[PDB]
RNA sequence: AUCCUUAUGCACGGGAAAUACGCAUAUCAGUGAGGAUUCGUCCGAGAUUGUGUUUUUGCUGGUU
RNA sequence: AAUACAGAGAUCAGCAGUUCCCCUGCAUAAGGAUGAACCGUGUU
């Protein structure tokens, strides 16, 4: 109909010399190397491109995603874990990332500093078997660590400490809100803490 | 001008792509159509602009239209029955005045010092607990295990469906056994006097009535109940004697007597499986536990439905009445044991125990001591002791290499005896 | 739906049947699937499957009632799943396959979408 | 956040084949197609039937 | 039938397209692995 351009022949290293389009085949000999190399390139960089363009606009795509909002699940997944110290920072800070990382709902305790405590996670079936294998398999809570003071550096040795689990189940609904990790001083106020969430039961002397 | 649009128009590709952009574009606008229109809402691997086509595809295909033009009685009868309920008016009214009195003249002594020490020996008691043999019964797990009112033999069934009757203490071999007409056996229970007697209820609808024979392995069926469609799960005999009540899938829990083998009622309410009927020991009142996660009490005098518990977010396997008799326990697949109450009902209700992974099966109290410790059995393979008056979790046992599908525990409290997937009977201490 | 098959148990709900459904596709194209009664017979026999799935409208359904009570002795669960249309996609073919049964391969990729699905099997036969 | 696996979709670059590729208001077919066997058992998806094109399909360029 | 005639009547080459197959990209789905020192109920 001719809407569109009538298609010229692809050309390359190989078909370079037998193509006799009118274009300075042999007449110009260096001008026709060019217009191939040059050619072949072109192609290429729309490879290149389509590539990046949709790469691109996924993430686009992606803000959407962003803003879904969770929409409900019926059925809350849970665990419970339960260790002798928590001291070492490192072991502080992945425990705060992944919680933000995977949207597990929750929160974490302990007794003062040294105390020992309680975690609690709550999300999608998928999403505490991650976090589950990283408390457990991944993190080495009997691994030793050097602390920072507010005077200087000093070890410390937690190969006591300890971890496990105690339970994992389903709930009809999880009334935490966010992950918070907190401190607390007694046993008692470590209980209503959990008190607020009708929790308390949780913790296991 | 007119022919060069036209043979455009007529082409199948441009067809399709006219119709494309007038379609609305957000997954879940475009996902609605499709489940409306009845297609797959999703197929293997998409975008939604893949997902987009599909519909358009489609709505190409039929030549359909677009999405503009695409878019509680009383029951009478038996008398007879009837007759029963006032029985049970007489006799439960004086059992559960005598265990008020009872429990009243308990509190008047007080002197915590003895009671608070007491509950320590019976926490030690309880960590000690091991193993004394295993055993073997069938190649199937077992699913029911029940001690006499004696507690000198024990009865296990199998997914089978045979029941041998073993020696508590040793275990060794065993009495005599019988394979029943039955295949799969879903609980075993002993009438709470003679000891001459034993019931049983299966997969294939049918409960039945034994003569255990002496020291003889002559069991001896007395007669069969009729009227059950489906499997039936559990049956327990009335605490008081007379009555025996079965509970199986079909949303019916059935109230049996055990001489005439008649139905005395015929309940519904729930709406789908009910996975266990319990019966309270002032012999007042029944709970049913079932797949809906809804534990319902039922007052068999005036046959009301009383008061619904909620907490079990999956099926409820079994139902736990107390010694106490105010006091009910429940276990689900939702690895929790709720216990309710009911004196309270305004603000006590449900103390939950976080019992167990992976499932409960069968909860226990101790019978004597008008009801303590508790004693659960998940798939998670380990065995609890309870409290039960601040429910901590107290002292956990392994000896099982699998999972369990039910325990029952000796009357002073001396044993405890589990069976399991692994297919033996282990006694535990 | 229709009356769910009295026989059929345990039937798994919706929820499980796209997490089992969806292990199924995924071990066809690692080839450590086999589909069909007889070849599911098979398996047991020899020893190395891993659990088996069953239509449960299976039209008459004692023809595969038979492998729940091969299932018991060799210790090896099992489901049942609503349809058997949505079973015969799953497994790559386009007529509908009444029983399939997951092999082992320890090895394996998807090893660990197996173990996560029979541990949630195993529950629904108390 | 990096990394890794499988499936599907678009695609640069490299090969092989067209006695090959399809189609059917049509028969069956994991509720077992079609084969192998050391005879103990072992593999498991297409086979019929009618048909279309197949030393070629579309498209340009030279020279007369 | 007699006659008039006119009277024996294109080849070299290129590219894409169907079909399988490998290499390499990006996407979509599911899946995994491992790393990231910090802990939200009376003067203007
Ligand atoms: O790439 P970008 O920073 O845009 O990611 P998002 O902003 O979309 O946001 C939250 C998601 O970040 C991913 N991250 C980021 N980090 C640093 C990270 C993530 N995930 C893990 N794991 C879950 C192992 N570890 C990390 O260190 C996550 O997808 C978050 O959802």
């Amino acid at each position: 109909l001719g809407l569109l351009p009538k298609p010229e022949p692809k050309v390359k290293l190989s078909n370079m010399m037998s193509v006799f389009e009118n274009d300075q085949n042999i007449t110009d000999p260096t001008a026709w190397e060019k217009v191939v190399k040059d050619q072949v390139d072109l192609r290429k960089r729309k490879h290149l491109e389509e590539n990046e363009r949709r790469h691109e606009d996924a993430i686009k795509r992606r803000k959407e995603a962003v803003n879904m909002n969770v929409e409900k699940p019926t059925v809350y997944h849970c665990k419970v874990f339960q260790f002798k110290n928590l001291q070492n920072p490192k072991i502080r800070f992945k425990l705060k990332m992944n919680s933000k990382e995977l949207s597990l709902k929750g929160l974490c305790l302990r007794i003062r500093d040294d105390g020992p405590g309680i975690i609690i996670v709550v999300g999608n079936e998928k999403s505490c078997k991650f976090y589950e294998n990283l408390v457990m398999k991944r993190i080495k809570w009997n691994e030793d660590f050097e602390l920072h003071t507010n005077t200087g550096d000093i070890k410390m040795d937690m190969h006591n400490n300890s971890i496990s689990k105690t339970w994992e189940g389903y709930l009809q609904d999880c009334k935490f809100k966010g992950w918070f990790m907190k401190v607390c001083n007694d046993q008692d106020s470590l209980l209503r803490t959990l008190g607020q969430f009708d929790s308390e039961h949780f913790y296991s002397p | 001008n007119e022919s060069t649009a036209d043979i455009l128009k007529q082409l199948p590709h441009e067809r399709l792509q006219a119709v494309l952009e007038k379609i609305p574009e957000e997954d879940l606008e475009v996902r609605r159509l499709l489940s409306i229109l009845k297609k797959p809402e999703v197929v293997e691997n998409e975008d939604v602009q893949q997902r987009r086509i599909r519909l358009a595809e489609i709505l190409m295909v039929d030549e359909i239209d677009l999405e503009n033009i695409n878019n509680d009685f009383f029951t009478p009868a038996t008398s007879e029955l009837i007759f029963a309920r006032r029985f049970l008016i007489n006799y439960s009214l004086e059992r559960s005045r005598k265990r008020l009195q009872k429990e009243m003249e308990r509190h008047q002594k007080f002197n915590t010092r003895q009671e608070l020490l007491s509950r320590r020996t019976e926490l030690q008691r309880m960590a000690n607990l091991e193993l004394a043999g295993s055993q073997l019964v069938s190649t199937k797990p077992i699913s029911a295990v029940s001690l006499s009112t004696d507690d000198m033999v024990v009865a296990t069934g199998s997914w089978a469906g045979d029941l041998q009757v073993l020696n508590s203490q040793t275990l060794q071999p065993l009495t005599q056994k019988l394979d029943s007409h039955v295949g799969k056996i879903g609980a075993i229970d002993w009438h709470p006097d003679s000891n001459n007697q034993m019931i049983s209820c299966a997969e294939d609808g049918l409960i039945k009535n034994f003569q255990y024979s002496n020291e003889e392995g002559g069991l001896r069926l007395l007669g069969d109940l009729v009227g059950h469609e489906r499997r039936i799960s559990d049956v327990k005999y009335h605490p008081s004697g007379k009555f025996i009540g079965s509970a199986s899938h079909d949303m019916t829990w059935r109230l049996w007597d055990a001489s005439t083998h008649q139905e005395l009622l015929l309940q519904e309410g729930h709406d789908k499986g009910v996975f266990s009927l319990s019966f309270q020991c002032d012999g007042s009142l029944v709970c049913s536990g079932g797949m809906d996660s809804l534990s319902m009490l039922w007052d068999i005098r005036s046959g009301s439905k009383v008061m619904t518990l909620a907490g079990h977010s999956k099926p409820i396997y079994t139902v736990a009445w107390s010694p106490n008799g105010y006091q009910v326990a429940t276990g689900g697949g939702d690895g929790i044991i709720n216990v309710w109450d009911i004196r309270k009902r305004d603000e006590g209700q449900l103390n939950q125990i976080l019992a167990h992974r992976n499932i409960v099966t069968q909860v226990r109290f101790s019978k004597e001591d008008g009801g303590k410790k508790l004693v659960s059995c998940g798939y998670d393979n380990l065995i609890n002791v309870y409290s039960s008056d601040t429910w901590l979790k107290m002292g956990s046992l392994a000896g099982h290499t699998d999972k369990i599908i039910s325990l029952d525990i000796s009357n002073n409290s001396h044993f405890l005896v589990s069976g399991g997937w692994d297919r033996s009977i282990k006694l535990w201490n | 739906m229709s009356a769910p098959n009295p026989k059929a148990f345990p039937l798994a709900d919706a929820a499980l049947t796209q997490q089992i459904l969806d292990v199924v596709q995924q071990a066809a194209n690692l080839r450590q699937l086999k589909k069909g009664a007889n070849e599911a017979t098979k398996t047991l026999n020899r020893g190395i499957s891993e659990f088996i799935i069953m239509a449960a409208d299976c039209e008459p359904i004692e023809i595969l009632l038979h492998l729940p009570l091969l299932c018991e002795d060799k210790n090896v669960p099992y489901v049942f799943v609503p349809s058997r249309v949505a079973l015969g996609r799953a497994c790559g073919v386009s007529r509908p396959v009444i029983a399939a049964s997951i092999t082992t391969n320890d090895a394996s990729a998807i090893k660990t979408q197996i173990y996560a699905v029979k541990d949630k099997i195993e529950t629904l036969l108390i």
